[PDB]
DNA sequence: AGACACTACGAGTACATA
DNA sequence: TTTTTTTATGTACTCGTAGTGTCT
């Protein structure tokens, strides 16, 4: 029933990437209008979304709502097979056991098949809650994972001050103190590196330095991120390819 | 000043199984093996300084002659000596390719077997018995209930005793004559008399001693070196009267900085070892003296408590 | 090679099985055991045979270190025509690598038994393996360092296993109690021993008479390449051994092995050790040494078994009932000084102490003959017991918190006289019908049916349930179990 | 005595890195026909066998056939020092106790001797057999090493299955399985798919073992594959004087 | 007050990478010429001594002399938060504590301000070693950290022997020997890849493998290192920048 | 530019303690 | 005849994700 061709394996293999140590065993829930997959971790402080629609792919199909649950582990041990030049293709029943995995070259005479045994979890409910948010801000993805790599050194806890049109990232250990100072810059020679900006009130929040790790593990999707910030709600951290887009919810304390 | 010279305890270090003093059975048992040569696998145990490491040293020397260097794997307890050691360089070592006279074979040599983790000793088993033709084990321990019982299975036993007096007053008597040193009889006597069986130590003193003061009197011995400790605290407490042994607790110990902690542990370790009065007073003796040092551990350590102590030992020998 | 280069045990090692000495019935088993493994295989090993070898696809042969087992199974091996593999923890053995190794060479065939000769009609079973296991005690005590994954090993496989250790009932090694079939080699018989030392002493000259082989094993403990060694090591010098030097020679070589934790109680509880005559021979030296041989077990089975003697030091004018309360009383105070050991500040040095005040003094203040037999201490499994007895009053307390509002003592000595008589005495005086009352007792403690099993089983004395939830009626049981789960 | 003297020493230097996760002591049997190393695995399933002529070194010196315990660990120790484009030389004197390796430098003068030390490996020489195989093939070393590493991720079995010219490798693990499918294609001409097949095999092997075997995958391009229903299968990398072999022995057929 | 600007900011990143194994500890001591820096190791067998002019600051102010004393593994995180096309800035208060650390993008508008809490170290270091040695080498910097990576993987120790237009490093172990001989050679086409030596009497002494191994993590500085060998005095390997020099003095095993 | 052998520092798991 | 007994730092092992120099 489930005949999903990828374009590259390798986009698979970067949408997975992108949260192998968040999370452990999911369940894929699959419509006719894209998939979503919604994970929870046990300490409750960071809500994975993931969304992919049917113009990400070059051919998707479908005809019943179905849940596909799964380990990631196993997923990126399926997924290794893969190679730079072979396209995958998923396979799903009515009977949901076991996943059916083509890999596919461009040459006819070699192609590949793998299975993925189904694994039961109890699924969690979707958290699409649009509180308004008190910042904005996007900042290319490579600058924010090297600046939270660098500042999870000094401390574990990283404080985001939004103030008077300065983003300020503080991180005060024992050792010394941290404090990179940065400002809304627009680019018109290259539309992927800038500084965007939009404040209506001054921002000032803590956040632990490994969730921060555990959310720039998707730099490699998109070439930048948007964080939204906010006093009363979780801060939304969000990534985008061209159509495909991951979200992190981080509870503040 | 610029350099030091050799102690008289390595520089006078017997490199000839002839030159040791101890044990004469195990020593001549040894010379004969090195004769005749096929040397199977050891453990030396015994007391510190009496001639355990320096005699498997002699026997290694005079077995393996210029050979000694590629032929000799020593390991101290300095070294790691653990799984992942005996795992791969004692079996490359023993698996080494070498050729030697029919009637020598490789001697791995282990310092302080006795620290030795049990998965080094359990893994030491087959690589001791798979080589046992080209490679043999040395070991130099001082207890040897520490290796486990199927080492000591596939080896010999040679435990070695306390040096007697005789022996360390002839070796004493040799290394003043090989550095002319002005001595007297009083002197060495009171040197065997603090060395305890101890030669090493015999020979510590008698170099401190004549680098000191020039001349081995039993003055100078004992100014320099206190008297042993376990034996004033054994006359201490086979005092028959009360004002006597807290007479001896103040002079001789408290007087002298000796700390509390020091004072009830030579006091138990005496009466464990006591041999003069029966088994239950030793008992009790002992339950007095732990008694005393859950005091002393406590932070309550003073004189008061080592009296009170001693007025309950007198007590319970009170009748 | 030369001769005189290798050691008396090897040149005197067997080379077939009818040259080990003693323990020919454990041999035999397992070479009947090796013998009709194929036969074992063909049906499934559900076929055990009058030997009783046929059902586990495993052996594990345990015994004191040199003894012969690795000989006489490597011996068996060569003669029943099995290609031979050993391993053990000089190399590597972990999860990992051990693992993944003997799990691809359990149903694997050999290529040194295909080369070397396949044609002849030597045996069918020569493209088979036998997994040796030497110094399996050895290995780490977690799952990481493979005991449990041998165990796990020996329920499938299509080649023979072979187990080998000198320790056998360890914690480490309780996953093998019910998996592989457990041979025990014994100590050796003097007599095959004796021939074995009059050959090798006529084969080197050596001048040796039959009357000291006796003490030699006795002292020795039955360990024949010790005795071997032994004779290799005295021969060199002393040419002729005879009842002489043997003294010196026994105190020497004496073998200095730790006793299990019922030889030491044994040792402990001697009348004999603390008599005047006995005192200067075993010291209260070697008193203490004897506790600290295992410091873990020896206050516990004292603890245990000092009240089960008849004793033979009593003071005169004393009874037995005085030297047991004196023991207690030194018992106590030992149990004070352990507590102060193995609590905050480590005061470990205070370990000889405890030897005492635990162990020595009790011992000998009830010292004698033993009247029964040395028992287990059950301080252990008493201990087990309370905790899951604990853990189970906690569960029920945190439940009844909302409503109680006391503590864990305070529900288990008053509460549950009354929900006793709350929720089972109406099933025994009302019949089926009172399901309903017990129901809304327990959703108003937000107790569940585990709860109501666990609750139950608190009482002691004139109120043991156990019998009285037997003597409800089934059909009672059965509507308030099919009532719960609705 | 013996002075055997390379061509480039990365070509010794690969030759030891192709067979060393395997087995960890060789002898190395050095005759006027030139070096023969058989060695079986520590868990007797995998024998490897390496046979290096006299026309694959620059160089060559023998009195006698002489043997030489050498562990490759330490061999690959001192083989890594060396460069790309030095002259290796190995040398044995008399009573051999130690191997010379002479890394000599062709832009300059700087030698480098190292030294080391033999093993006693007290193993029987056994003799190897050439017979009938059913099914034998050739196909590129790096393609089956990338079809086992992605079939060993599920599990360590491997179900080779030879069937109406069609090769079938199989991983029947706990998640899920793997199915790679063959199909012999001659075309560049030498990327391609030579295959004779007989009788259809059905064997089994381990995936550990079929990686130590593709680690060899840089001495040659393509990979000789020879089957047998009761024979072990032989893996061969061929070299420009010589060959390396692994006889690898199939599950039980039950 | 101290205040330093650095021409490049990696450079500061590769000189303390330098002492980053082999030292724990530092003192800085900055005046009007320049910055020296002075440290032992823990088990106390080399000395690294690190001076650096007022060439390799871009700017440089320096009102009176500074002494910083700080740890060496919060300063290389320090560091590692900076950027490859940043430059650095160093200002310090008249009384030395709290050094702060300035990383000023060139490309882009951003500033990365951090903090380093100074420690009082009693032991001064301001010992200078200025004797003639037995030998003077001078070889590229990758060519001897190659041999040094090679012969530490035979043995623990490695022995050093200088004679007449010969240098030889050997290692003897467990699992055989080694040995490699260079000839000094002078290179007309390429000035960096020749070996230069100036021997006046033979020089056989031997270091240990883990000092040698820490001494060649500085050979990402310069292209060529220079080796000053004498007869029992500590042996003076240097890596000379465009604005001063790196120096240990490693101190050999005695046999 | 990239893939993967080599590797060293970090969480886990036990094991003694005179 | 048969298996657990707290906390406390030192010791030893292993798997282990990780950071960086090297090879098709
Ligand atoms: N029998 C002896 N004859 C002569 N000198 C001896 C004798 N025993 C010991 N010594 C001296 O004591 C020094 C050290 O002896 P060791 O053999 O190291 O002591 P030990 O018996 O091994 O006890 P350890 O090492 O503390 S376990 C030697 O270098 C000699 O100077
Ligand atoms: N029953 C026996 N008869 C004759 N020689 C024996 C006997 N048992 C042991 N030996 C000798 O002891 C040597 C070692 O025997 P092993 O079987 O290795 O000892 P073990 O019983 O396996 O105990 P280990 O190795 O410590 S687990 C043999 O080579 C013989 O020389
Ligand atoms: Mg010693
Ligand atoms: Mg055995």
């Amino acid at each position: 029933m489930l005949e999903a061709k990828f374009e590259e394996a390798s986009l698979f293999k970067r949408i997975i990437d992108g949260f192998k140590d968040c999370v452990q065993l999911v369940n894929f829930q699959c419509k006719e209008d894209g998939i979503i997959a919604q994970a929870v971790d046990d300490s409750r402080v960071l809500l994975v979304s993931l969304e992919i629609g049917v113009e990400a792919f070059q051919e998707y199909r479908c005809d019943h709502p179905v849940t596909l649950g799964m380990d990631l582990t196993s997923l990126s041990k399926i997924l290794r097979c893969g190679n730079n030049t072979d396209t995958l293709t998923l396979i799903a029943d009515n009977t949901p056991d076991s996943i059916i995995l083509l890999f596919e070259d461009t040459k006819k005479d070699r192609i590949a098949e793998y299975s993925l045994k189904l694994m039961d979890i109890d699924a969690d409910f979707l958290k699409i809650e649009e509180l308004q948010y008190d910042s904005t801000l996007s900042l290319p993805s490579s600058e924010f994972s090297k600046i939270v790599r660098d500042l999870s050194q000094l401390s574990d806890s990283i404080n985001i001050m939004i103030t008077k049109e300065t983003i300020k990232f503080v991180a005060d250990g024992d050792i010394g103190s941290g404090s990179v100072i940065i400002k809304p810059f627009v680019d018109m020679e290259h539309p992927e590196t800038s500084i965007k900006l939009e404040m209506d009130q001054p921002v000032d929040l803590t956040f632990g330095a490994k969730y921060l790790l555990d959310i720039i593990k998707g730099s490699s999707l998109s070439d930048r991120v948007g964080i939204r910030l906010s006093s009363e709600a979780p801060a939304l951290f969000q990534f985008d390819l061209k159509s495909g887009f991951l979200q992190f919810f981080l509870a503040p304390k | 000043t610029l350099s030091l010279q050799l102690p008289w305890v390595e520089k006078y270090r017997p490199q000839v199984l002839s030159d040791i003093v101890g044990n004469k059975e195990t020593i001549d048992r040894l010379q004969q093996i090195a004769k005749d040569g096929n040397m199977p696998h050891m453990i030396i145990s015994g007391m510190p300084g009496i001639g355990k490491t320096t005699s498997v040293h002699c026997l290694a020397h005079e077995l393996l002659g210029r050979s000694y260097a590629d032929g000799v794997l020593e390991l101290n307890a300095s070294d790691d000596r653990g799984i992942d050691v005996v795992r791969n360089q004692i079996k490359h070592f023993a698996q080494k390719k070498l050729h030697l006279p029919p009637g020598k074979h490789k001697i791995v040599i282990l310092d302080e077997a006795d620290s030795m983790t049990a998965g080094a000793q359990q893994a030491l088993r087959r690589t001791m018995e798979l080589y046992s033709n080209s490679t043999r084990f040395a070991f130099a321990c001082n207890q040897s209930n520490k290796i486990i019982e199927p080492l000591q299975s596939r080896c010999a036993i040679l435990r070695y005793s306390k040096l007697s007096d005789e022996d360390v007053l002839k070796r004493l008597l040799q290394i003043i004559k090989l550095e002319d040193v002005k001595y007297t009889n009083d002197g060495l006597e009171a040197i065997i008399f603090t060395a305890e069986g101890d030669m090493r130590q015999a020979i510590n003193n008698l170099q401190s001693t004549v680098a000191g003061h020039g001349l081995v009197n039993a003055d100078n011995v004992f100014k320099i070196v206190d008297s042993p400790h376990p034996l004033i605290v054994k006359k201490m407490l086979l005092a028959s009267n009360l004002e006597d042994s807290i007479q001896i607790l103040r002079t001789d110990l408290w007087k002298k900085g000796y700390s509390s902690i020091d004072i009830v542990t030579t006091s138990f370790r005496v009466t464990k070892n006591l041999a003069q009065v029966k088994e239950s007073v030793r008992l009790e003796m002992i339950k007095e003296i732990g008694l005393t040092h859950m005091r002393i551990l406590e932070g309550v350590g003073t004189y008061l408590q080592l009296a009170s102590m001693l007025a309950k030992i007198h007590k319970l020998n009170n009748k | 090679v030369r001769e005189e280069d290798k050691l008396w045990t090897v040149k005197y090692a067997p080379t077939n099985l009818q040259q080990v000495c003693g323990n020919k019935g454990s041999v035999m088993k397992l070479k009947n055991w090796l013998a009709n493994w194929e036969n074992s295989k063909k049906n499934s090993f559900k076929h055990a045979g009058k030997d009783g070898s046929g059902v586990f696809r495993a052996a594990m042969l345990y015994g004191p270190p040199g003894i012969g087992k690795t000989t006489a199974a490597h011996l068996v091996a060569q003669e029943l025509g099995y290609d031979i593999l050993e391993q053990n923890a000089s190399d590597v053995r972990s999860k990992t690598l051990l693992n993944a190794g003997v799990k691809n060479a359990l149903d694997n065939m050999s290529v040194v038994g295909y080369f070397k000769h396949n044609e002849e009609a030597q045996n069918l079973n020569g493209k088979h393996f036998v997994i040796i296991m030497d110094e399996v005690d050895g290995m780490s005590g977690g799952d990481r360092g493979g005991v449990g994954q041998l165990a796990q090993f020996c329920r499938k496989t299509s080649t023979p296993l072979i187990l080998i250790c000198n320790e056998r009932n360890l914690p480490k090694m309780r996953p093998f109690d019910r998996v592989c079939l457990d041979i025990q080699f014994r100590r050796p018989d003097a007599n095959s021993i004796k021939s074995r030392l009059m050959t090798i002493a006529i084969r080197e000259k050596f001048k040796l008479d039959p009357n000291v082989i006796d003490r030699l094993i006795q002292t020795t403990r039955g360990d024949i390449r010790q005795v071997i060694n032994l004779l290799s090591t005295i021969s060199t010098t002393t040419k002729t051994i005879n009842h002489e030097n043997i003294n010196e020679i026994s105190k020497a070589w004496e073998k200095n092995i730790a006793l299990k934790p019922f030889d030491i109680a044994h040792k402990m509880l001697d009348g004999q050790i603390y008599s005047d005559i006995g005192s200067r021979n075993f010291t209260l030296n070697d008193k203490i040494a004897l506790y600290f041989d295992d410091f873990d077990f020896t206050p516990l089975m004292i603890q245990e078994n000092y009240l089960s003697t008849r004793p033979s030091v009593l003071k005169p004018g004393q009874s037995h009932l005085e030297a047991v309360a004196e023991a207690a009383n030194c018992i106590s105070l030992g149990d004070i000084v352990e507590k102060k050991i193995r609590s905050s500040e480590q005061l470990w040095s205070l370990l000889p102490l405890h030897a005492v005040l635990s162990s020595v003094y009790p011992a000998s203040k009830v010292a004698g003959h033993m009247a029964g037999r040395i028992n287990f201490t059950a301080w252990l499994g008493q201990n087990s017991k309370s905790a899951k007895y604990y853990r189970l009053l906690q569960e029920i307390h945190y439940h009844t918190r909302l409503g109680t509002s006391t503590d864990k003592i305070g529900l288990r000595l008053d509460y549950l006289p009354t929900f006793r008589k709350r929720l089972l005495d109406p099933f025994l005086k009302q019949g089926a019908d009172a399901i309903s009352s017990v129901i809304e007792v327990m959703d108003d403690y937000y107790l569940t049916k585990e709860d109501w099993d666990s609750i139950m089983e608190f009482f002691v004395g004139p109120d043991v349930t156990t019998a009285i939830i037997k003597k409800i009626p089934a059909t009672v049981k059965s509507g308030f179990t099919r009532k719960y789960n609705s």
